[PDB]
RNA sequence: CACGGACCAAGGAGUCUAACGUCUAUGCGAGUGUUUGGGUGUAAAACCCAUACGCGUAAUGAAAGUGAACGUAGGUUGGGGCCUCGCAAGAGGUGCACAAUCGACCGAUCCUGAUGUCUUCGGAUGGAUUUGAGUAAGAGCAUAGCUGUUGGGACCCGAAAG
RNA sequence: GUCGAAUUUGGGUAUAGGGGCGAAAGACUAAUCGAACCAUCUAGUAGCUGGUUCCUGCCGAAGUUUCCCUCAGGAUAGCAGAAGCUCGUAUCAGUUUUAUGAGGUAAAGCGAAUGAUUAGAGGUUCCGGGGUCGAAAUGACCUUGACCUAUUCUCAAACUUUAAAUAUGUAAGAAGUCCUUGUUACUUAAUUGAACGUGGACAUUUGAAUGAAGAGCUUUUAGUGGGCCAUUUUUGGUAAGCAGAACUGGCGAUGCGGGAUGAACCGAACGUAGAGUUAAGGUGCCGGAAUACACGCUCAUCAGACACCACAAAAGGUGUUAG
RNA sequence: GCCCUGAAAAUGGAUGGCGCUCAAGCGUGUUACCUAUACUCUACCGUCAGGGUUGAUAUGAUGCCCUGACGAGUAGGCAGG
RNA sequence: GUGAUUUCUGCCCAGUGCUCUGAAUGUCAAAGUGAAGAAAUUCAACCAAGCGCGGGUAAACGGCGGGAGUAACUAUGACU
RNA sequence: GAAGACAUUGUCAGGUGGGGAGUUUGGCUGGGGCGGCACAUCUGUUAAACGAUAACGCAGAUGUCCUAAGGGGGGCUCAUGGAGAACAGAAAUCUCCAGUAGAACAAAAGGGUAAAAGCCCCCUUGAUUUUGAUUUUCAGUGUGAAUACAAACCAUGAAAGUGUGGCCUAUCGAUCCUUUAGUCCCUCGGAAUUUGAGGCUAGAGGUGCCAGAAAAGUUACCACAGGGAUAACUGGCUUGUGGCAGUCAAGCGUUCAUAGCGACAUUGCUUUUUGAUUCUUCGAUGUCGGCUCUUCCUAUCAUACCGAAGCAGAAUUCGGUAA
RNA sequence: GGUUGCGGCCAUAUCUACCAGAAAGCACCGUUUCCCGUCCGAUCAACUGUAGUUAAGCUGGUAAGAGCCUGACCGAGUAGUGUAGUGGGUGACCAUACGCGAAACUCAGGUGCUGCAAUCU
C-alpha cells in the first residue's frame, strides 16, 4: 500500500507544515519506509487499514483530494484471496498560506460578494481568504475548489521590502484592528527619491513608525492571468501589505 | 528590469535618418472596438439556435507578457516600437543602482 | 504493446545501393555568399575586359 | 530528457591543451589565406566567436571567401545516400594550412625541373612515383661474422 | 494441440463517369477546337458551315496600376555535327540542344528627384548583399491509351447504433 | 405453498415506443425489452477480420528518418520498377600505398592534479534555513542544526600528464604549372595586391597501385514503415528462448549436401541434361566409402563417443600412466 | 592425462539405432576412397549486349545470321502469349 | 420517508438544500432618459426578479473528533 | 351577480431549468490503472578514441534574472598560508613576503579566462534601421538560438580596433481574430467631400499534449468490430528466493574439532514454493476442493538383512543396499 | 662578441642557492615651477643627465640541485588489439596463424635558438 502526497508549488508551505504536524500527533507509526519525489514524498504501508487511517488524519489538517487504484499480483486459486497492491494518490490544494489570489467572477459572488482581489489568511482544513482593503473573510471547501481549479497570482518570492512612515487607524476592528491607512515608502526608494505610497491594510496594531514590512507591488508587475485582465484597473491598489518583518 | 525614460536611437522619418532623442513609455493594448470585421461576423454567427460556435481557449500556461516600448521622437514625433524579453517586474524611470552601500 | 524504437541496422547497405558520390563541383562556382564589396568590383572587371577584347582585337 | 545542444559531448574536444593555456601566438594571425587554398580545421577553445560545430573538427576544406576576420570554407558532409556541400565562416584562429597540399606544390616544381633538365639531355623523363619494390639479390659477409645459435628458454616464475 | 474447408455443378470480387498529373501515338502548328446550333440525308450514321466562346500567344502587385534589345538578342567555359589543311595522327574555324556562370531588360519593395507646374502635381536619369510561378527569334491546342490521384456505393461481404 | 379472500377466471372496454403499465424484479408490453415490431433514409460508416478467378520471361525490396490525440494508421525521405534522354573514355570506387590531419576508448599512472564510500558524540544570538503562534518583539515554541572544531585506509563509466589497434577527413595536376601584360567603381604610400583574361612554352609515363558488363543527368509510380537470430563490444537485470543499443553477416524472400530431427549454425546459392573432380561431413552394419596403416592412454557392480547442442561443480582416490 | 567417488525424479528409451573393449572410445600423424542443384568441358532453350547482311536469290529486313556472357526469389513493377 | 404493538427517539442550523410579515443599492438585460456628435454611434445616470447580507428549519440531505492533566495497593477518567 | 383597463393573449428581454436532448471524458507505459515526464529543451555520463546511436538507465537543471550583471577604454590582482600592529581573542582594520588560479565570472554541470572574460573607477545605449547569405536539430521545411558580411547611422578610445545584447553551451510559439507602429500610400467599383470599414509592411495578445482540438463520471444490465501485437489458468526458458545435497568445522558434547548436534562462509542439483518473463492458445484446451481409480519416482515413516555410537540389557540415535 | 629598441618560436628559456661583469647602453638615482595624478611626486606625469653608484635590476657562470627537452639491442616485440578455425577448456578465460603495436620505468646526453635597425675597445 502507498499514500502518495503531492503539491505542485515550488515552495511548499502547507506540505512542510504537514511534516511538522505529522510528528506532533505521532501519526506515521505504521510505515515500512519513506520514499521521496520531485513534487512531494511517498509513504509505504504494510497493511491496507493503516493507509486509510492516515487519510482520515490528512483530511483534518490539510485540504486534499484523493482517489485510489490497485494492481494484482498472485491470484491464488485455492481460496478466494486478494494479494492486491493498493495506491492512494493525495494532492494538496496548490495555494500556499500567504499568496495573492484573484478569484473567478461567479465564485467570488457566492462567498458573500467579496472582491476578487484577495489574500490568503489561515490555511486550514478549509481554505480561507482575506480582502486586505476592507476586512471580510470567505471560506472555500476543497470540493468547491477541485470542481473548478485556479492558480495563485503571485508567490511568496515576489515580496518587496517596505518601510512604514506612520499609521492612521480608522477605528474599525473585527479582530485585527481593521483599516489602518498606512503611509508607506519603498526600502529601495527611501534613500534618494521622494516617493510615498498610501494604502489601507489589515496590519493595524502591530505596525509602528520605521518598521520593515513586506508587500506585493502591483504597480510594476505585468501579470498574465485572464482573471486579473478581467478586472477594473482603477480599483486595483498599488500596494498589498503582507507581513511585518522581524 | 528597469529602462531609462530617455533613449537616443536611430529614427527613420524622412527628415532625420539619424540618432535623435526619443521618449519611452509602455505599450497598452487598446480597446476591443466593435464594428470590426471579425466582430460583426462573430455576432451574426452566434445569433440563433446552436449555442457556442467558436472555440474558447482554456488551457493557459504562460505567466508573463513580453514588454513592448513605444519610442517617440522629440523632433518629428515618428513613433516606433521595440520589444524586450519576458520579465515579471517592469518599471521605467526610477531606482538608479548604486553598488557600494551599507 | 511496446515497440522496438530505433536501430541503424540495414541503413548503411541501403545507402550503398546507389553509390555515395560527389556533387561533381562545376567550373565557375556561384558567387552567392562572396563578400559583396568584392562582387561589386568584379562585375566591372569583366565588363571592362570584354570592352578591351572587342574593340582592340578583331 | 535528451540533450542535443550546439556544444554537447565536447568535454575533451574543446579543451585547450596541457601547458598551452592563455592567449594565442601571433603567427596565427599573420598567415595569408587566398581563395582556393586547402585548409584544416581544429577548433580553438578560447576564442568563442565564429566557432565551428563539433562535426567539422578535423575535416579539410577549400577556401572560397575571404573577409575581415574570417574565411569561408566548404566541407563535403554525407547524409543519407548523398554528399552535400556545406559552407562555414571560421575566424582565423580555428583554421590552419594543410602540409599535404604544401608538399604537393613543391613536388610539381621538382617535376617541372626534372622534365626541363632531361630535355636538355634528351631521353628518359621518369617522373611517376613507384611504390616499394621487392629487393634485389645480394651477398652477405660472414667475414668477422659467425652466425650465433639460439635456443628456446625453459620456464621460470620469478614472480 | 492457430482459423476456414464433408463432396459436386453453376453463379461469384479494382467497374464506370467528372476533373486531372507524368508518359506514348496521331492530326495540325501561332494558332488550335466541325457536332450548343444551322444546311443536308440512302435518316440517332455520314457529309458541309457562320458568329462567338475556351485554352494558348506576357508577366507582375494586395491593389491603383505598370508592362520585357546598350549589343550580331550579350560575355565566358565545355559541347554532338559540319568546314579547311594533312597520308594518317592531330591542328584551326563554326558550334544548335544542353549544363554551370557574370551581365542586360519588365513588374513589386527601398532610394536618387531633372527640365517642368492649377504649388503640389508631375517622375527624367541613375542605383540597391533585396523579390517574381518573368523576357532573351514563340510551342501550344484537340483526340485516344496504359498507370496514378480526388469525389462518387467505389474491389466484394460485415457492425453496436441514429 | 395457499385454499372464503389483498381469491381464481370468461367476455366487454381503456392506456402504445423515450411511450404505456409496474404490491418494484429493470419486470412485462404476441417465444423480441437497460427502450418492441414493419418499411424507407441505406449498398449507413469502419485506421478492424476474412476473400480477391490464365501461363511463361526479365528486374527485385521493406520494418528505418522527421511530423501528427500518433503507437493495429498516414504523409514524408529511403530502398524498387518502368519510360527513357545527352553522350560514349568519362573519371568515378564499401580497397590499398606515399604524404598529412583529427580523436581521448583498451592498456598505463596514483611517491603528477582531482577522489568518493559504511558510520557519527558534543559545543544554545559564531544562524533560523522549512515551519508554527503572537494588540509584537527584550520573541515564544518546535526542528533541520548553522559548526566537524582531532587524525585513520580505499581507487576510479560521470579522475587525469603520456597514449594505441580497428574505424575516419583531404591531396597525388590540363578546370595544372610557368613566363608576359591587359581589365576595375575593390585594395595599396605606390600599376602594390586581388580576381578574371590575351599572346608564348610544357603531351603521350599528363605526375602512385589495382579495377571499370560503359559514364552522367531526368521524369514517374507500386510495395514497406509489427521484425527476428548469430560471433564480438556492451547497458538494466539474480539470471532467462528476457528487455534496450553498436559495426557486420544472415533468415524473413531460399531451395540443395552435411549437423538422425531443426527458419538462423557448417559448406554452398538453383534453366533442362551427360561426363569428370571436390567442399562441409564421413568410411563395422543399417549406409555410398580402408573391420586401413602407425604411436600411446583408458576397464567403469550407471564407461565413453566430435562444434553451435540438449549440460555438469567445489572437494577427494596407494586406480593406472607420465613428471 | 584417463578413469572412479562426488552425481537424486516421476509412461518405457535413446552417442540416431543395433552394437562395440590392443574399440567400432580418447589424443595424434600419414595415405587411400565415397558425393552437392558448387567448380571445369560440351549439347540445347531463353533473356541481354556487341556485330555482319537490300547487287540480289525471297514468299516474315519487326527477317535470316555470327560471337560472348549470365539465369534463385515472397510484396511489387513491366513484357510476350 | 419509516414499516405491528411495548419502549424510546439524544447533541449540532453551520456545509449543501428549502423558506420568510425581515435590511437596502453591493450585482444589475431589453425598452426608456440624459450628454457629446454632421450622423451611424459612443458615454453616463436610473434600474425588475434573482443573486448577496440577515433570520428560521434535522421523523430535510447529513455530521457526531483532536492536545493536557487533576487518585483510592494495582486504573479507567466526573471535571478542565 | 363577480371582476375591470389590472388579469388573460401576442413579441422580445433577464433569472431559474439532468425534467429532457446532443456530444466529450489526452498520450507514452515490462497488462491496464496510480505515479512519473523519459511529450518542448540544456550539461556530464551510458557511447564501445570522427559524427550518429536506445531503455520508465544514472547525477542533475530551464518556463527566470540584468540600464548593468549590456558596450568601450583605463588602472589593478585573487583563494589561501606565514610573520608583525593599543583595546582586538577563531574571525574587524593595517603591512610585507610567498602564491598557475587551489578564487571570481546572475543560475545546472562541462569548457574558457591573469598587465583579463575577475575586482574598482570614467564615458555611453550597437539590447538600434534595411533586408539577404550561412551553421545547429534537418525532410536539408518550420520554430528557437548562433556565426560572418554589406549599406546606413552612432558609442568608446590618444589610436589600432572593438560592439547587431549577457565569456560559450538551455531560457521559448503557426493559421484565423483583435490590436498598435509605418508609408499617411491603395480601395469602398454612377462621380465627389468627411467619419467609418477593408488592405500592404513590421511588432505584441497563445496554444507547456510545447509542428498549436473548446470537453466530467459510471456500468456487477451491458453491446459490436477485433487482439494471443496484451492480462487472469496449465506448458517452456530462468532460480534471486524455497526445498535439498556436498565441502570448510566456529560454538557445543563436564577435561576430548568430526560418536552425535550443528550457525556462518563456499560449490552444486531439483521444479513439489514464491517471483521474473510473454513463447503457444482470446472464430473459448470447461478455470478450487472432495469422492472414485490405476501407475510411476526415492530424497525411506514401517517391514528384511547389515555397518557406526558417549551400544552392558532394555530403549534409542546415525549411515548403506532396497520402492 | 657585449648592450638597447622591436619581435619570432614559447621552460634546452622557468625555479632555488652563491659568484663574476672593462667599455658603452641600460638601471638605480636628484628635484617639484609648469601639463598632469594621487590619502602619500611611492606608482604614472613633467624637469635636469646635474649630486652620485654597480648595492639591486639586467647578462654570464657554477650545482653527481628540483623541473623541462631530445634519444636509445632500456623496459618490450611485453600490455592491449584487427582478422581465422567443427582450436583447448563444464566454464572463467588461455594458447596458436597472418598482422599493427604502446605507457610508466631505467640509463645516456642537453640547459634557449635565432630575424630586423642602431650602437660599443
Amino acid at each position: 500500500a502507498t499514500v502518495q502526497i503531492r503539491q505542485k508549488v515550488p515552495h511548499k508551505r502547507t506540505f512542510l507544515f504537514l511534516e511538522q504536524l505529522i510528528l506532533k500527533h505521532n501519526a506515521h507509526v505504521d510505515t515500512i519506509s519513506i520514499s521521496e519525489a520531485k513534487d512531494g514524498l511517498d509513504f509505504f504501508y504494510a497493511q491496507k487499514n493503516h493507509a486509510v487511517k492516515m487519510i482520515d488524519f490528512l483530511n483534518a489538517v490539510v485540504p486534499i483530494k484523493h482517489k485510489k487504484s490497485e494492481e494484482l499480483i498472485s491470484q491464488d486459486t485455492h481460496t478466494g484471496a486478494s494479494t492486491y497492491k493498493f495506491s492512494y494518490s493525495v494532492e494538496i490544494v496548490p495555494i500556499c498560506k500567504d499568496d495573492l489570489v484573484v478569484l473567478p467572477k461567479k465564485l467570488a459572488k457566492s462567498m458573500g460578494n467579496i472582491s476578487q482581489f484577495v489574500l490568503c489568511s489561515k490555511i486550514s482544513n478549509t481554505v480561507q481568504f482575506m480582502d486586505p482593503t476592507t476586512l471580510q473573510t470567505a471560506d472555500l471547501s476543497p470540493s468547491v475548489y477541485w470542481r473548478a481549479p485556479f492558480n495563485a497570482l503571485a508567490d511568496v518570492t515576489q515580496l518587496v521590502e517596505f518601510i512604514v512612515l506612520d499609521v492612521d487607524s480608522t477605528g474599525i476592528s473585527r479582530g485585527n484592528r481593521v483599516l489602518a491607512d498606512i503611509t508607506v515608502a519603498r526600502t529601495s526608494d527611501l534613500g534618494v527619491n521622494d516617493q510615498v505610497y498610501y494604502v489601507r491594510s489589515h496590519l493595524g496594531g502591530i505596525c509602528h513608525a520605521g518598521d520593515s514590512v513586506m508587500g506585493y507591488f502591483i504597480a510594476n508587475s505585468n501579470y498574465n492571468s485572464d482573471l486579473f485582465d478581467g478586472l477594473n484597473i482603477d480599483y486595483v491598489p498599488d500596494v498589498v501589505l503582507v507581513k511585518k518583518l522581524y | 528590469v528597469n529602462v531609462p525614460k530617455t533613449r537616443k536611437t536611430y529614427c527613420k522619418g524622412k527628415t532625420c535618418r539619424k540618432h535623435t532623442q526619443h521618449k519611452v513609455t509602455q505599450y497598452k493594448a487598446g480597446k476591443a472596438s466593435l464594428f470590426a470585421q471579425g466582430k460583426r461576423r462573430y455576432d451574426r454567427k452566434q445569433s440563433g439556435f446552436g449555442g457556442q460556435t467558436k472555440p474558447v481557449f482554456h488551457k493557459k500556461a504562460k505567466t508573463t507578457k513580453k514588454v513592448v516600448l513605444r519610442l517617440e521622437c522629440v523632433k518629428c514625433k515618428t513613433r516606433a516600437q521595440l520589444t524586450l524579453k519576458r520579465c515579471k517586474h517592469f518599471e521605467l524611470g526610477g531606482e538608479k543602482k548604486q553598488k557600494g552601500q551599507a | 504493446a511496446k515497440s522496438k524504437n530505433h536501430t541503424a541496422h540495414n541503413q548503411t547497405r541501403k545507402a550503398h545501393r546507389n553509390g555515395i558520390k560527389k556533387p561533381k563541383t562545376y567550373k565557375y562556382p556561384s558567387l552567392k555568399g562572396v563578400d559583396p564589396k568584392f562582387r561589386r568590383n568584379h562585375k566591372h572587371a569583366l565588363h571592362g575586359t570584354a570592352k578591351a577584347l572587342a574593340a582592340a582585337k578583331k | 530528457g535528451k540533450s542535443h545542444g550546439y556544444r554537447s559531448r565536447t568535454r575533451y574536444m574543446f579543451q585547450r591543451d596541457f601547458r598551452k593555456h592563455g592567449a594565442v601566438h601571433l603567427s596565427t594571425y599573420l598567415k595569408v589565406y587566398k581563395v582556393g587554398d586547402i585548409v584544416d580545421i581544429k577548433a580553438n577553445g578560447s576564442i568563442q566567436k565564429g566557432m565551428p560545430h563539433k562535426f567539422y573538427q578535423g575535416k579539410t576544406g577549400v577556401v572560397y571567401n575571404v573577409t575581415k576576420s574570417s574565411v569561408g570554407v566548404i566541407i563535403n558532409k554525407m547524409v543519407g545516400n548523398r554528399y552535400l556541400e556545406k559552407r562555414l565562416n571560421l575566424r582565423v584562429e580555428h583554421i590552419k594550412h594543410s602540409k599535404c597540399r604544401q608538399e604537393f606544390l613543391e613536388r610539381v616544381k621538382a617535376n617541372a625541373a626534372k622534365r626541363a633538365e632531361a630535355k636538355a639531355q634528351g631521353v628518359a623523363v621518369q617522373l611517376k612515383r613507384q611504390p616499394a619494390q621487392p629487393r634485389e639479390s645480394r651477398i652477405v659477409s660472414t667475414e668477422g661474422n659467425v652466425p650465433q645459435t639460439l635456443a628456446p628458454v625453459p620456464y621460470e616464475t620469478f614472480i
